């Protein structure tokens, strides 16, 4: 356990770290704006919302 | 001697063409937002299609197309239903500009 030996080692294990860090970030933000969702489903619902299904006759 | 509406109807071009699917037809832009084009092409609903990126900036509005139609009107009966969802447009594929 002594840290002078092993400094590579440490070091990389910080900036897995800082990149999985960072990582929170960018996922969030991009969960958020739908970059990779298909479509959100506030703005898939909006979209139902205008074409309801109609089960009863009128 | 006046024309009947059953002989309007038999000798209509729309009637002529038979089924819509994969016909050639002429449509005319009447409405644009931003680069989806609003096309009339002689049927009960307008057609949307996307400018296309190739001499984009000749589709304005009042200018002939040429169109490939796939279907005179967008419906479907979803699960549930008791009756057909309409989306209120027709189904067609741009293919250029018709000049003379």
């Amino acid at each position: 356990f002594r840290d002078d030996a092993c400094r590579k080692e440490i070091q990389g294990f910080l900036d897995c770290a800082a990149r999985a860090q960072e990582a929170r970030k960018m996922r969030s933000i991009q969960e958020t704006l739908g970059e990779s969702g298909s479509l959100l489903p506030n703005k898939l619902n909006k979209l139902l919302q205008r074409f309801p299904n109609k089960p009863y006759l009128s | 001697n006046v024309e009947s509406f059953a002989s309007m109807l038999r000798h209509s071009p729309l009637t002529q063409m038979g089924p819509a699917k994969d016909k050639l037809v002429i449509g005319r832009i009447f409405h644009i937002v931003e680069n989806d084009l609003y096309i009339d092409f002689g049927g009960k609903f307008h057609c949307v299609c996307r400018r296309p990126e190739v001499d984009g900036e000749k589709y304005q509005k009042g200018t002939r197309v040429r169109l490939r139609l796939l279907d005179l009107e967008l419906t479907s009966r979803f699960l549930g239903a008791t009756t057909d969802t309409t989306v209120l447009e027709a189904n067609a594929v741009l293919l250029g500009i018709q000049e003379s």
